[PDB]
């Protein structure tokens, strides 16, 4: 019965309690003991390179295949787990993001060892293309900020229609005089718009349409989660539709689930040839986990069916597919759930979608 | 005004000799790389660093980068994994690295190709960073420009799948030349399979960049003889020049930072525990003994000493071209 | 506080058995239940955290935990706490005394008299018994035939971690004038290894 | 490459203050918290206090409030911990411990300071050497205060029977235990620090 260590940074010394749980709960299930797992954990370092270290000395120290890791908004680490992507993928060991959504982890040429439990906010053009498929919309106009954020929306949805459906309009970040690019789309004959920015620059785009004229009436608003959370929502069209990620915030779900695809996926490279103990600290090892680039192929091709948050597969880039949303549409003052995204279709509810001033209609059919 | 100075033990470093603090670091580790920067910087207030290390690590200069973004320590990377091209650097570091861009080395590449006519070619790559980058300037480049060319698809594989996976892909290629892009880990087995096949024989042309050929010092024995390569590692571009040529742009840009404010921003109190102005202004636009050193936003230098090398039969490579002169290489009329 | 209460608070496992202990709390500490092993002359070593230091399990949990030692080694000879970690005050177990069987040994016995360097300021007469098992063993000195418990300090070894013995050195303290009185000066002792009581004398 | 040393034992007079430390090396100091254990000669473990790091935050036990603080300079990396009116039951062996993740277990532990509050003369000790297949020697420590003292048989080049010492009336007192040798010869060793002497022996038939 030999040891297989899982790796963890959480918020809380509760949530390590769960971890610990989920890990116990793992060998009860299908271990047979042949392969015992434990659960070697710290709670999150508000200094970045603290948090690096704690890593090397108390993670990496005890021989960890993979590391999760939860990251609320507390502190310092520009609310990115940035300083474990870093030494964990120093040496290919695998890194399991649990509440952070940023796209630019998608990228495996920056974060080459990093996976995600949680979709990133360009994966909500799944939905968008979902719901142009539901209206039968062929003509939309997608407006998106310009930074890696809206980049990566733009080219997930476009990529969604590929395989001259849609003009797309940009906008230079923290600008609040963005009446030039709704003119241009006030002209561009579409009612259609799709809007993906932050939390404050969709601030600036919705009073910037309420001066034009464009809060209202023949005009459909189709969002994200950012754009309808926080100040954007006091200043959002009444009418709008907006996306709102299910599970997105429940770190204790996301910690059970990660380690039941972890254990599945530990106990399945363990039926391979050849395998090399993940490296027992920093100090002294300059040269990558033999088994690592291995590994993280196992968990990226690991599908898990039965899990509390919905099916958990992982894209090519090792963020998660069917991942379930939740399509809210302002009415009155107050988000409303008018569907949620089944994750491969969109579930029509009972409730009736409020257009922008005083048409209404349903995610029927 | 203070600067220190890590090296490690080739090119046969022994003492390096404002003010330079030097030592000898063959630990090249998450945390060795934390601590002896940290250490340094409580204890020895030094403004910048001057780094190098022996390992073909892609990852030590991910973590330099990390490094100078939270002590606000401009860090040079000189030789080792702290050159090895990587993802573009942060914004709010003042992490920069003596090594040309990956398409630098692409334009180079092209370069040999078009002087020997070799317009018939094919394309092999990993996962590995700058896969998204490196097909798409050769891509453009080839697309756009009218000349001929039979791209013959791009290959791309993983190479960590079952051996004779790789293989089934490799076959599949119906080029003299051929263009290879990954990390020099990566490259063993690829070569190694590919010998196997009979494809690295004199009948093919492997060309490969900086990413693989890595330290111009180590050469593992599954490289081919016959492995045309570009690097900037150039073994006469001495390791003890290279500083004394990586001082000068800190001083330089120190200097400079007396003008437009005349103060020095010192270093950060310490790494552990509960920046007016960047040096980061200072440092894309230095002249120094007529060496245009010099940067970009990206990271890469603007006018990078990079060197066409061969691997010779007799296990050594050796310069058989010229770079960074201007625009324009000069082979030297053998192949 | 919690009341961590550990029984027994002693064993005497034999080599290659499986040692279980147990350690129960007043109230529930859920999960947070350290283990720790103090050699005879060491600081407390952490042996497992959270429910060589691979023969140690920790099965248990919220009020009910247990430590098992797989294939006792004699190495492993020590006290065992645990810790409550949950809750302030941390508090410890009372702890268990673990010592081992082994071979029965008799003791190497060998009686000093008082140095010369000793008497010439004004006597202890010092007398070893060391390596035997088991632990249980009388001592008697006794000056001409006349026994004598008076003045006698004894100071015991732990048990062996490498031999799993033990050691006692009992010491007759005298005065100058009161030792020059006698000449004879025996070391006997009774044994579960000694049909005949071993006896050492000058 | 983890160590925690701590100051080496101390022998202060009832009412009087005491300071101990302990030295971190081998971590990242500010990652973990300080806990504070006493053990009375073979009493048990009693938690004294934790003291996290990053925040220089001590939180002793009920206890121990009024006449214990938790000193910390990080910039030495030492934890400290300072000891007001000394009273006779504060005789003991005081451990510092790493607090894993600045709450959890204790990892790693140090040496252990040993603390005597006692009013007593400390006098050095007589070292009486004792002589009578194989052989055995002993050699006398009779007579010192306090109990700390360092005893090696033959210039400490052997390793591979030192008995407790015995209190009786303020003077400690124990002993110490090849036919190859048959008295090359052997002679004693004996050294402690509050008597500032080291004396020697050699034993002769
Ligand atoms: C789900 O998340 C919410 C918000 O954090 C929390 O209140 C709730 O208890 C969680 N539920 C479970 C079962 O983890
Ligand atoms: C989504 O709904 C369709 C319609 O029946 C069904 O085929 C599919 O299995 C559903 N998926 C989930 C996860 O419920």
């Amino acid at each position: 019965p030999k040891i297989v260590n899982i790796g963890a940074v959480l918020s809380t010394k509760k949530h390590e309690q769960i971890f610990r749980e989920a890990v116990n709960q793992a060998n009860k299930r299908h271990f047979t003991r042949k392969i015992q797992l434990q659960a070697t954990s710290v709670t999150h370092r508000p200094n970045a390179i603290q948090m690096a270290l704690s890593v090397c000395e108390d993670l990496i120290s005890s021989q960890v295949y993979a590391i999760l890791v939860s990251h609320p908004p507390a502190p310092t680490d520009h609310l990115t787990p940035t300083p474990i992507s870093y030494t964990a993928g120093f040496y290919r060991i695998p890194v399991i993001g649990l509440t952070t959504r940023m796209s630019i982890y998608s990228d495996k040429s920056i974060h080459l060892s990093f996976l995600r439990t949680v979709p990133p906010y360009s994966h909500q053009a799944l939905v968008w293309f979902e719901m142009m498929r539901l209206f039968n919309w062929n003509h939309v106009i997608l407006i998106v900020s310009d930074d890696h954020e809206g980049r990566a929306a733009q080219k997930k949805l476009e990529t969604l229609l590929e395989g001259k459906a849609d003009k797309v309009l940009q906008f230079e970040p923290g600008t609040k005089n963005l009446t030039a690019l709704l003119l241009e789309a006030k002209e561009l004959e579409a009612r259609v718009i799709i809007l993906s920015a932050s939390e404050d620059d969709a601030t600036a785009v919705y009073k910037s349409a309420a001066m034009l004229d464009m809060t209202g009436a023949g005009y459909v608003w189709l969002v994200g989660e950012r754009e309808i959370s926080g100040s954007a929502l006091r200043y959002a069209p009444d009418g709008i539709i907006g996306l709102q990620l299910i599970n997105g915030k429940n770190e204790s779900a996301h910690i059970s689930d990660a380690v039941a695809v972890v254990a599945q996926a530990i106990h399945e490279l363990f039926e391979m040839e050849n395998i090399t103990d993940p490296p027992r600290g920093c100090v002294g090892n300059t040269n990558i986990w033999k088994t690592g680039p291995l590994f993280k192929r196992v968990l990226m091709s690991s599908k898990y069916p039965d899990g509390v948050t919905g099916r958990i597969e992982f894209n090519e880039d090792g963020d998660r597919k069917f991942a379930q949303y939740s399509i809210m549409n302002l009415q009155n003052r107050k988000l409303v759930q008018v569907g949620i995204f089944n994750g491969s279709y969109i579930i029509q509810n009972d409730r009736k979608i409020i257009w922008p001033g005083g048409e209404t209609e349903g995610t029927l059919v | 005004l203070n600067i220190a100075v890590l090296l490690g033990h080739s090119h046969d470093v022994t003492e390096r000799e404002v003010n330079v603090v030097a030592l000898l670091m063959n630990r090249t580790d998450p945390k060795s790389l934390i601590t002896h920067v940290c250490d340094l910087m409580s204890g020895a207030r030094i403004h910048g660093l001057v780094f190098g290390d022996d390992t073909d690590q892609e990852a030590v200069a991910q973590m330099l980068d990390f490094i100078s973004s939270q002590t606000f320590i401009p860090i040079l990377g000189i030789h080792g994994g702290a050159s090895m091209i990587m993802a573009d650097k942060d914004p709010t570091s003042t992490f920069f690295q003596f090594g040309a861009s990956i398409q630098q080395q692409a334009t180079v590449m092209l370069k040999i190709m078009q002087d020997y006519d070799w317009h018939v070619f094919s394309l092999v790559t990993t996962i590995f960073p700058g896969y998204r980058d490196f097909i798409s300037f050769i891509k453009t480049t080839v697309d756009n420009s009218f000349v001929g060319w039979d791209m013959q698809n791009v290959i791309t594989l993983d190479t960590s799948f079952e051996d004779a996976k790789t293989q089934v892909q490799l076959k599949k290629i119906h080029s003299s030349v051929i263009l290879l892009y990954c990390s020099k880990d990566e490259a063993v087995l690829i070569l190694s399979e590919a010998r196997s096949l009979g494809l690295t024989g004199y009948d093919f042309f492997w060309i490969v960049p900086s990413l693989v050929s890595g330290n111009t010092e180590l050469i593992p024995k599954e490289f081919p003889s016959g492995l045309i390569s570009v690097s900037y590692d150039d073994w006469d571009y001495s390791l003890e020049a290279r500083v004394r040529d990586g001082l000068g742009i800190l001083t330089t840009a120190a200097s400079s930072m007396l003008e437009k404010f005349s103060y020095i921003p010192e270093a950060k109190a310490s790494c552990y525990g509960q920046p007016l102005h960047t040096l980061h202004q200072f440092m894309v636009n230095v002249t120094w003994d007529g060496k245009d050193l010099s940067f970009t936003e990206e990271g890469y230098q603007v006018h990078p000493r990079l060197v066409v090398i061969v691997l010779n039969k007799d296990r050594e490579w050796e310069k058989v071209g010229k770079w960074e002169n201007q625009t324009l290489s000069l082979r030297h009329a053998v192949w | 506080d919690i009341v961590m209460t550990q029984a027994p608070a002693t064993l005497s496992v034999t080599p290659g058995d499986r040692v279980s202990l147990s350690c129960r709390a007043s109230q529930s500490i859920a999960d947070y239940l350290y283990w720790y092993q103090q050699k005879s002359h060491e600081s407390p070593r952490l042996l497992l955290k959270y429910a060589i230091p691979s023969r140690f399990s920790g099965s248990g949990s919220g009020s009910d935990f247990t430590l098992t030692i797989n294939s006792v080694e004699p190495e492993d000879v020590g006290m065992y706490y645990c810790q409550n970690g949950h809750s302030f005050p941390r508090t410890f177990g009372g702890g268990t005394k673990l010592e081992i069987k082994r071979a029965d040994a008799a003791p190497t016995v060998s009686i000093f008299p008082p140095s010369s360097e000793q008497l010439a300021a004004g006597a202890s007469v010092v007398c070893f018994l060391n390596n035997f098992y088991p632990k249980d063993i009388n001592v008697k000195w006794k000056i001409d035939g006349s026994e004598r418990q008076n003045g006698v300090l004894n100071s015991w070894t732990d048990q062996d971690s490498k031999d799993s013995t033990y050691s006692m050195s009992s010491t007759l303290t005298l005065t100058k004038d009161e030792y020059e009185r006698h000449n004879s000066y025996t070391c006997e002792a009774t044994h579960k290894t000694s049909t005949s009581p071993i006896v050492k004398s000058f | 490459e983890v160590k925690l040393v701590e100051s080496g034992p101390e022998l202060k007079k009832p009412g009087e203050t005491v300071k101990i430390s302990c030295k971190a090396s081998g971590f990242t100091f500010t990652n973990y918290g300080m806990n504070w254990v006493k053990q009375a000669p073979g009493k048990g473990l009693k938690w004294m206090g934790w003291i996290n790091i990053y925040t220089g935050e001590p939180t002793y036990a009920d206890d121990f409030k009024g006449r214990f603080a938790f000193s910390l300079e990080t910039s030495a990396s030492t934890a400290y911990l300072q000891i007001n009116n000394l009273k006779n039951e504060d005789t003991a062996t005081y451990f510092c411990a790493r607090g894993y993740d600045y709450e959890g277990y204790f990892d790693y532990w140090g040496q252990g300071t040993t603390l005597t509050v006692s009013s007593a003369k400390t006098t050095p000790p007589s070292v009486y050497p004792l002589a009578p297949s194989m052989v055995t020697l002993g050699c006398l420590v009779k007579g010192y205060f306090p109990e700390p003292v360092t005893v090696t048989w033959n210039s400490g080049s052997l390793s591979s029977h030192t008995f407790p010492a015995v209190l009786q009336s303020d003077l400690y007192t124990l002993s110490s235990s090849p036919s190859s040798t048959w008295p090359e010869t052997v002679t004693c060793n004996v050294a402690h620090p509050a008597s500032s002497t080291k004396v020697d022996k050699k034993i002769v038939p």
